[PDB]
Formats: structure tokens, C-alpha cells, sequence
């Protein structure tokens, strides 16, 4: 059972670099093309790259045609993904793929094959400094002007769990990320009991317990 | 280099039969394609590969309930007996020379699951974002089936275009859709009005909530 | 050699009932054939009399005629005036005196000496 | 021709000694699946191997996907099964027009029920009734009593999917060995008479060939001189002998008299003919620009080969 695991990406400036890798294993890796495909977030599928088992035989998609490098190191059944001058459309998922070869009559050449995914991995490419977020207050906690992604919401440090629904991140012409995280709660428990989101970010140690009162 | 043609959307309902349409361009025409599948926040998955004498080759593990057909310079994925597994976005991939390229996609919805309109609970300002010199209004939609919804914010019966995000739809636990909306504004904005409305379109139906400063 | 298995092989009239008749002739190649086998010892197969010999690292200079074939040669290795010939590269050698090897007396043990120890170190006060 | 024969026994043909005409191969339509596997189809002339293994069997529609490197299934497990490394190429295609039956051809069986999955091009014939159970079978069939394999029901109506797809696996194996089967070389017109950059078999270099005189053994290639210089070969096709000849070169040298008289000069190409290149062929070479004369004089400039030039009036 053949399966290709990405090696990371995340968050770099604006026309810096970044080399993606790509773990094969299962396969006769050498005998086989293999190709880069990235996702936008909220767009469709885009072709990147390809190259031969052999020979190198690369190929690319114009819009990363002298920036992006594809390579491959068969002793090590690793496939490589530099990308270079990176800019803020170059945020994507990106997937590797697989596939064999064949002499399609409609081309007189060789098509590469595409019939295997990998699992992706995510590219950030802005000029943003890590910042932590605000933490603001059916009720809910309005988590504002963060970078990068993610943060995690827990409610009453995850003793409650019924009812939260912590919703995607929005990205605001700012460059900052803002998401929102709400419980819908029994009307007459709000004299009683005390709701308090948890709001965690890593990426700037930044750790927010904030509480919801009327 | 070949251009692939899908209809933006298609729905059906469970158990119903869709025949997903991917016209390659006339030029190019009876090109080889292949279709991949993308669930919900999943990764892509190859379904086969269509030749122009309607010929398929399936990847291994895909069921029989999908079959591809071939005509002109068009090909159709058909997938019977719908389950709801099977909404997902749909991609037609070819070769060109050396190069690959993929469709737009198709949407593929299933409307088994129950119909329902949307819940709009809209939050003013909190105190605590003014004292900070920021107003953010948050609008909040939730258990809506199908998951598909316009937003619109006016000011005193004035479309606001400016200072707006909106998450695209995600279903909740329960199997139901939900999606939020943000209005950035200067406080100076907040005060001098008398209303904000958040006005919510879910299948030609409106819902409208109107906050005030006070 | 080098993975081919070349066979060469001649076929003569034989006038002789006993005996490897004192003529010469050179051996045509036969086949080349493209086997990695390694071969250390070999079997013959018969439903009569035969000769084996073993070949070995020599250097010959070989006659040919105007038709491309071999028709004498000459054994550098043999004696010294099959070594005359290939020193001078001719069949014939002409009256004189040709410098044709080069001798040199090879050593026959390997001597290293050192001088004779004395003033040892007190070891024998504690270890012996 | 096709005509692959069962699954549970694939046919395996090995192709050693011979040329590949991978071109004819490559150049038809007549198939829908091509799937090559460490080798390039189109590039597949310039890759010699020592052994070519054409591996015949008939598949269904949704078992070409188990026809490759680490695929399981009914027929990818229990009947043809691939090495998670298989170097070579499955030329597939429908043939439904050949190998269905009306009522459903169940000459062609696969492998449902088996103790175990198949090793690479293994081929395991074996009919004894499967004992699914613990209770004997004894020859009978019944519960926990299935036989090994189950044929197909190929009709001329039935669907792609369920239609025969004559498979056929091109294994590309190096050993060590000097690997003899490869594909068609190219070849082209012999040039006489002309400064030519040649190629012939293993013999390159640049000359004027012509036509030889000299009879060559049987079994000789190509024919060297004294110095250990190639100075003719066999012509590779039509067993003609030809010689090979230097291109023509020499120096040029310019006899004048002094630009103090005049500026005329006259150009000697040393040993050229004038084919090659007032022109007079002389035993030293071409002289251009001097008129030849019958009367003699004192020897002047010498240009060699008892020949002297003059300026006169
Ligand atoms: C023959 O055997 C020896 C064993 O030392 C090995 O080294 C050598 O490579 C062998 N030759 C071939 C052609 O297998
Ligand atoms: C060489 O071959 C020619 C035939 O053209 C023959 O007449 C001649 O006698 C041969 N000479 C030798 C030494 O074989
Ligand atoms: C070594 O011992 C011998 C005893 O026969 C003596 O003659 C010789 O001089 C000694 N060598 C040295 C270097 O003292
Ligand atoms: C020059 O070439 C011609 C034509 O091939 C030939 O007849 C003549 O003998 C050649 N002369 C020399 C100098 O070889
Ligand atoms: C020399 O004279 C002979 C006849 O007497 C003639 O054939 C030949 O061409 C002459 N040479 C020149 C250079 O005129």
C-alpha cells in the first residue's frame, strides 16, 4: 500500500525560499513520475510541476517557471519541491503525486500519469510578523488580529463542549487572521454557571483565558 | 495547451444519480482525462482514467457506482445510488505536452439531509474592543441546510461594501451548515448612525437583524 | 574473456596415426558468446584420442602474408633467439651483437638490524 | 497478435538474443492501456536489457488497477500477482471483440478464494477443491467447500468493466550479461568520394571513402596498417570493401616575386589536387595564378619537383 508524506512548509516572507519534500514509500519510486499540485485556500486544483523517473525530464506549470525547482533523489525515494522569490499567491496546500508513464498517440510523446495523492502540506508566504491575538466577547469569544494560523478555542478548559462551534479563520486585508468561537447555552444558566474560552497560540506563546458575562 | 470545461455546481439528492460533465475544448478533442475526487477537508483522491472510445481503467478501491462515458469532445463521470459520502468537488485532469491541466471543478452537493433555514444572531461592538479603538460587528449564522448563503450589511438602509469578511460555509456536529460575518468599522462610524443590518439570503429567503448603539 | 566465451577452432587433414603433425596453422574465431559464466574446470563429451593444453600470458609476433593470414610466429619467451627476433621485430636476425633482456640479481632474505639492547629498564625492580 | 492465455498460469515468454521493434509497439492505436513502469515508452529504443519477460494473461476492467507495484484484489492476490518493484511496461487493451461469447465465455477463470497471495510471477496451477471450513471436501463441492477459482461471465453485451483486457507485462531485467536484446539501430546512406565525419559499427573517424581493392577474410572487420591506423572497413550491409583515405590537407604557401615589382602572386596548395580546391596541377601540388611554359630557364623561386616559377614579361 503505496503513500507519499509531504515534508513542511508554513510561513516564510515574501521572496524568500522554501524546499517542500515528499516521503515515498511502497513503490518502486525510481520507475515512476512524480508531480507537485497546490491548492489555494478556497481555489481549485493548479498544477505545479512533474518530473521523469529518469533522465530528468522536468516540466512546470509558467506561473512558477524560474522560480520553482523539481527534483528528485532516487537513492533516497525522496521528491523535492524548491520554490523560490516566494510570493503571497503562492499560498497554498501543497499535494505530491504519482503516476507511471505512456505514449499517448495524440501528443507522439510521453504523458505523465497522475493516480496517486499525497497529504499535502501548508505554504504561507506574507509580510506579517507573528502577533498574538485580542480576545474579545448564544455567547462567544471574537478572537482578532492574529498571525499566522492556527489558534484553538476550548470552553471552560474543555469541560464544555456542547453547543461550541469555533468557526474558520477570516483573512482581513490587514494581513491578520480573525476567527470566532460561540456556544449557544440554556438562557436561565447564565446567573449560575461562568463561561470562559480558552484561546491558545502557539506561534507567539500567546495563551488568553477570557470570560463571557452579560 | 488543452482547456477542461466543468459546470461550476450540480446537486441531486440521495440515492439519485448525477452524470458530472467535463467538455475538453474542441481543439485538442478526443484528448484522454481523469477524475479525481476531493471530499471535504480531505485530500484528493484518482477515481480513472477516460479514453475517447469510452474506455476506463479504475484506480483500485473505488466502487462500481462510478462510471465514466465518452462522447464528442465531451466525458461525464456518473456516479448511481448516491450516498453521503459522495458530495465532494469533482476534478477533471488531462495532459498536454509534458504539462497537465485541470477543471474548475464541480460541487457536487447532496440535498437528502433536511432542509432548514438559517439562525442570525448578530453582536454589536463589545465595550471592551471600543475602549480599544475598534468596532468589529459579528455576525453569526448557523444550522442552515444546504450550506449556501449570501450576506449583505447595510448602514441605515445603505449597503456597506467596505470593512466586510464572511467564512464560507461548514457543517456543525449535528450535521448542519454555519457561517460567520465580520464588519470592521472606526468607532467615530459606529457611533454617528442609528442602525447596522446584517441581512442573510438562504434559497431566495432573507433573514434581517439590526443592532443600534445605545 | 571479459564475459564472452570465444571458441576458435580449426579443421586440417591428418596424415600421422599417433602424433600432433609439426605444421602451423592459426585459428579462426568461431564464436563469441555473450554467457557471464565463470569457468574453472571443464568436462569433455564423447559417444579415439585427445590433447589439452593450457593457455598462458605470452607475447608472440605473428607473420602475415598478403592475404590477411598468419602464416609463421615467433615465441618471444622460447629461447634467446626467439627473443632476438622480437627485440629486432624481424624473422630473420642479421649478423651481430643486439642487447635483447636485462638482467638483475634479486635479493633473497630481507635483514633489519637494530643494535644490541642493553641498559634495560628497571622492571625487574617491581614487575619481575 | 495478443492472444494472451489464462491468469492463474500466466504465459511467461522470455526475449533474449533479438532486436525489439519497439516501434511498432509504440506507433499503433489499437490500445488503451500503456502503462510503463521505470522506463520511458518513448525512449524505450535506447534501453538495452538482458532480459525481456512477456508475461499473457486476460484481466477485467477494474482489476487493471491491481496490475501494478503494490496492488492487492482478487486477481492481484489470489492470481497474477506484481513485485512492489516490477520494471517494465502492461500493454492492455478490450477484447471484447475477440475472446467474449454470446453465452459467456467461462474458459477464462480468476483466483476468488485462496490460502495465500501469489509471489511475483509465480504461476500456481493447482485444482483441488478449496476447503473453506474444517470439514473435508473430498471432491464435493458444498458449504465451506468453494472451488478455487470462478470464471467470468464475458458476453458481447456485457458492460467495459466486465469485458476481457488482453495484458501483457514487458519485465526489463539487467543481470550481469552483455544484454542482448535491444532495439533497431538507425542507419544511412554511404557517402563515396567526399570528406565524410564516418561511423561504422565501432570504427569513427573522418575521411573520403572509396572503393577497395583488397579482399578481406571472412571474418575481418576492418583492416589497420603498419602504424596501427584504420585504412579500410566492411560496409556493415552490402559487403563491400571500402578504403579510407586522410582528408586532404596541406600548407599553403604564396610564391611571389617581391611586392617591389608587383603584387601579383601566385598560390601553391601542397599536395592537393585541383579538384579539390591559371590553374596548373603540378607533382608538388596545385599552383594557381602561373601560366605554364615549354621554354627553360634558370631555376628562379623553387616550388619543388623540378618545377620553378619566374616573373616575365
Ligand atoms: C568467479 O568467482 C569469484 C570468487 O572469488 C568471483 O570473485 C568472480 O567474480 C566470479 N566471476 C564471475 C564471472 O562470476
Ligand atoms: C592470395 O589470394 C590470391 C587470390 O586473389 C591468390 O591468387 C594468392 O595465391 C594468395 N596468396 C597467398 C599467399 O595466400
Ligand atoms: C652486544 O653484545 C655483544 C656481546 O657478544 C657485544 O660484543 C656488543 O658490543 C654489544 N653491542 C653493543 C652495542 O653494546
Ligand atoms: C586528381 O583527381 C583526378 C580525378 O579524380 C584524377 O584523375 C587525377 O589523377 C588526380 N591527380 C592527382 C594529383 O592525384
Ligand atoms: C610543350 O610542347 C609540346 C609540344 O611541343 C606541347 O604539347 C605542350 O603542351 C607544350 N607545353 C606548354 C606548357 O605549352
Amino acid at each position: 500500500q503505496v503513500q507519499l508524506v509531504e515534508s513542511g512548509g508554513g510561513v516564510v516572507q515574501p521572496g524568500r525560499s522554501l524546499r517542500l519534500s515528499c516521503a515515498a514509500s511502497g513503490f518502486t519510486f525510481s520507475n515512476y513520475a512524480m508531480h507537485w499540485v497546490r491548492q489555494a485556500p478556497g481555489k481549485g486544483l493548479e498544477w505545479v510541476a512533474v518530473i521523469s523517473y529518469d533522465g530528468s525530464n522536468k516540466y512546470y506549470a509558467d506561473s512558477v517557471k524560474g522560480r520553482f525547482t523539481i527534483s528528485r533523489d532516487n537513492s533516497k525515494n525522496t521528491l523535492y519541491l524548491q520554490m523560490n522569490s516566494l510570493r503571497a499567491e503562492d499560498t497554498a496546500i501543497y499535494y505530491c503525486a504519482s503516476g507511471y508513464t505512456g505514449y499517448d498517440y495524440f501528443v507522439r510523446g510521453d504523458y505523465y500519469g497522475l493516480d496517486v495523492w499525497g497529504q499535502g502540506t501548508t505554504v504561507t508566504v506574507s509580510s506579517a510578523s507573528t502577533k498574538g491575538p485580542s480576545v474579545f466577547p448564544a455567547l462567544g469569544c471574537l478572537v482578532k488580529d492574529y498571525f499566522p494560523e492556527p489558534v484553538t478555542v476550548s470552553w471552560n478548559s474543555g469541560a464544555l463542549t456542547s453547543g461550541v462551534h469555533t468557526f474558520p479563520a477570516v483573512l482581513q486585508s490587514s494581513g491578520l487572521y480573525s476567527l470566532s468561537s460561540v456556544v449557544t447555552v440554556p438562557s436561565s444558566s447564565l446567573g449560575t454557571q461562568t463561561y470562559i474560552c480558552n484561546v491558545n497560540h502557539k506561534p507567539s506563546n500567546t495563551k488568553v483565558d477570557k470570560r463571557v458575562e452579560p | 495547451q488543452p482547456v477542461l470545461t466543468q459546470s461550476p455546481s450540480a446537486s441531486a439528492s440521495l440515492g439519485a444519480s448525477v452524470k458530472l460533465t467535463c467538455t475538453l475544448s474542441s481543439g485538442h478533442s478526443s484528448y484522454a482525462i481523469a477524475w479525481h475526487q476531493q471530499q471535504p477537508e480531505k485530500g484528493p483522491r484518482y477515481l480513472m482514467k477516460l479514453n475517447t472510445d469510452g474506455s476506463h481503467s479504475k484506480g483500485d478501491g473505488i466502487p462500481d457506482r462510478f462510471s465514466g462515458s465518452s462522447s464528442g469532445a465531451e466525458r461525464y463521470l456518473t456516479i448511481s445510488s448516491l450516498q453521503s459520502e459522495d458530495e465532494a468537488d469533482y476534478y477533471c485532469q488531462t495532459w498536454g505536452t509534458g504539462i497537465l491541466v485541470f477543471g474548475g471543478g464541480t460541487k457536487l452537493t447532496v440535498l437528502g439531509q433536511p432542509k432548514a433555514a438559517p439562525s442570525v444572531t448578530l453582536f454589536p461592538p463589545s465595550s471592551e474592543e471600543l475602549q480599544a479603538n475598534k468596532a468589529t460587528l459579528v455576525c453569526l449564522i448557523s444550522d442552515f441546510y444546504p450550506g449556501a448563503v449570501t450576506v449583505a450589511w447595510k448602514a441605515d438602509s445603505s449597503p456597506v461594501k467596505a470593512g466586510v469578511e464572511t467564512t464560507t460555509p461548514s457543517k456543525q456536529s449535528n450535521n448542519k451548515y454555519a457561517a460567520s460575518s465580520y464588519l470592521s468599522l472606526t468607532p467615530e462610524q459606529w457611533k454617528s448612525h442609528r442602525s447596522y443590518s446584517c441581512q442573510v439570503t438562504h434559497e431566495g429567503s432573507t433573514v434581517e437583524k439590526t443592532v443600534a448603539p445605545t | 574473456i571479459d564475459g564472452y566465451f570465444k571458441i576458435y577452432s580449426k579443421h586440417t587433414p591428418i596424415n600421422l596415426v599417433r602424433d600432433l603433425p609439426q605444421g602451423f596453422s592459426a585459428l579462426e574465431p568461431l564464436v563469441d558468446l555473450p554467457i557471464g559464466i565463470n569457468i574453472t574446470r571443464f568436462q569433455t563429451l564423447l559417444a579415439a584420442a585427445y590433447y589439452v593444453g593450457y593457455l598462458q600470458p605470452r607475447t608472440f609476433l605473428l607473420k602475415y602474408n598478403e592475404n590477411g593470414t598468419i602464416t609463421d610466429a615467433v615465441d618471444c619467451a622460447l629461447d634467446p633467439l626467439s627473443e632476438t627476433k622480437c627485440t629486432l621485430k624481424s624473422f630473420t636476425v642479421e649478423k651481430g651483437i643486439y642487447q635483447t633482456s636485462n638482467f638483475r640479481v634479486q635479493p633473497t632474505e630481507s635483514i633489519v638490524r637494530f643494535p644490541n639492547i642493553t641498559n634495560l629498564c628497571p622492571f625487574g625492580e617491581v614487575f619481575n | 497478435a495478443t492472444r494472451f492465455a489464462s491468469v492463474y498460469a500466466w504465459n511467461r515468454k522470455r526475449i533474449s538474443n533479438c532486436v525489439a521493434d519497439y516501434s511498432v509497439l509504440y506507433n499503433s492505436a489499437s490500445f488503451s492501456t500503456f502503462k510503463c513502469y521505470g522506463v520511458s515508452p518513448t525512449k524505450l529504443n535506447d534501453l538495452c536489457f538482458t532480459n525481456v519477460y512477456a508475461d499473457s494473461f486476460v484481466i477485467r476492467g477494474d482489476e487493471v488497477r491491481q496490475i501494478a507495484p503494490g496492488q492487492t484484489g482478487k486477481i492481484a492476490d489470489y492470481n497474477y500477482k506484481l513485485p512492489d518493484d516490477f520494471t517494465g511496461c502492461v500493454i492492455a487493451w478490450n477484447s471484447n471483440n475477440l475472446d467474449s461469447k454470446v453465452g459467456g465465455n467461462y474458459n477464462y477463470l480468476y483466483r476468488l478464494f485462496r490460502k495465500s497471495n501469489l509471489k511475483p510471477f509465480e504461476r500456481d496451477i493447482s485444482t483441488e477443491i478449496y476447503q473453506a471450513g474444517s470439514t473435508p471436501c473430498n471432491g464435493v463441492e458444498g458449504f465451506n467447500c468453494y472451488f478455487p477459482l470462478q470464471s467470468y461471465g464475458f458476453q458481447p453485451t456485457n458492460g467495459v468493466g466486465y469485458q476481457p483486457y488482453r495484458v501483457v507485462v514487458l519485465s526489463f531485467e539487467l543481470l550481469h550479461a552483455p544484454a542482448t536484446v535491444c532495439g533497431p539501430k538507425k542507419s544511412t546512406n554511404l557517402v563515396k568520394n567526399k570528406c565524410v565525419n564516418f561511423n561504422f559499427n565501432g570504427l569513427t573517424g573522418t575521411g573520403v571513402l572509396t572503393e577497395s581493392n583488397k579482399k578481406f577474410l571472412p571474418f575481418q572487420q576492418f583492416g589497420r596498417d603498419i602504424a596501427d591506423t584504420t585504412d579500410a572497413v566492411r560496409d556493415p550491409q552490402t559487403l563491400e570493401i571500402l578504403d579510407i583515405t586522410p582528408c586532404s590537407f596541406g600548407g599553403v604557401s604564396v610564391i611571389t616575386p617581391g611586392t617591389n615589382t608587383s603584387n601579383q602572386v601566385a598560390v601553391l596548395y601542397q599536395d592537393v589536387n585541383c579538384t579539390e580546391v591559371n590553374v596548373f596541377q603540378t607533382r608538388a601540388g596545385c599552383l594557381i595564378g602561373a601560366e605554364h611554359v615549354n621554354n627553360s630557364y634558370e631555376c628562379d623561386i623553387p616550388i619543388g619537383a623540378g618545377i620553378c616559377a619566374s616573373y616575365q614579361t
